[PDB]
């Protein structure tokens, strides 16, 4: 009943390259993702309003 | 278009089906069109040469 | 993700596909060439070829 006492928290979002792009120092790995056929369609977990 | 992914797991359980197994994914829309000026479409028909 | 891409490439596919046809089936003016009349009469061989 605390959530100064909770272990972890997940929190799933949508972003693009351009904004991991921003700092790229920050973010590895880029490379093995592929951007060009990789949609939400895939997860439907993730409730959102975009088509 | 309207796409639908059930991922086996959470919501594919069912009476028939305890054990999330099974999964899909439809996609289905509609489709209609109107002609208003027939005359303006131009078809000519010929045979093509191999 | 393969299979929803070949999914969604094969629905766009399909709607084109139809479109087109409707396209054909509602032309207005028409034109046989050669001596025809219909898709029967038209020919390769013969005196006219269509």
């Amino acid at each position: 009943g605390d959530i100064n006492k909770a272990m972890f928290a997940i929190v799933s979002f949508e972003t693009c390259k351009a904004d991991l792009l921003k700092e790229k120092d920050r973010y590895h790995n880029l490379n093995k993702i592929d951007w060009q056929s990789s949609a939400p369609v895939n997860e439907p977990d993730h409730a959102t309003t975009t088509p | 278009f309207t796409v639908m992914t059930k991922m086996p797991g959470k919501e594919t359980a069912d009476r028939n089906d305890p054990y999330g197994e099974t999964g899909f994914s439809s996609i289905k829309w509609y489709y209609g069109i109107l002609v208003k000026r027939p005359e303006r479409l131009a078809l000519i028909k010929t045979v093509a040469p191999l | 993700e393969h299979l929803s891409r070949e999914l969604m490439n094969g629905a766009t596919q399909i709607t084109e596909a139809v479109l087109q046809k409707d396209l054909l089936a509602a032309a207005g003016t028409v034109l046989y060439a050669g001596a025809a009349t219909s898709d029967a009469t038209i020919t390769g061989e013969g005196s006219t070829p269509s």
